[PDB]
């Protein structure tokens, strides 16, 4: 976390700094997306 | 007269902020 790294989560891939917010997703819903379509964040594959 | 730049400063796009401040603007 707090680094700038190349994560892989599940079928997504992608570049950018990593750091848990206090954002829920739904109990299913793993990855979300912002205003212009992209990921702005994910949820741990493993942990919650 | 009115995050939305947070999503697309990210894309690559970056505002500038300007030279003049608003702060000094109240002041002309």
């Amino acid at each position: 976390k707090n680094k700038c790294v190349n994560f892989n989560f599940n079928g997504l891939t992608g570049t950018g700094v990593l750091t848990e917010s206090n954002k829920k997703f739904l109990p299913f819903q793993q990855f979300g997306r912002d205003i212009a379509d992209t990921t702005d964040a994910v949820r741990d594959p493993q942990t919650l | 007269v009115t995050d939305l730049i947070c999503a697309q400063k990210f894309n690559g796009l970056t505002v500038l902020p300007p030279l003049l401040t608003d702060e000094m603007i109240a002041q002309y």
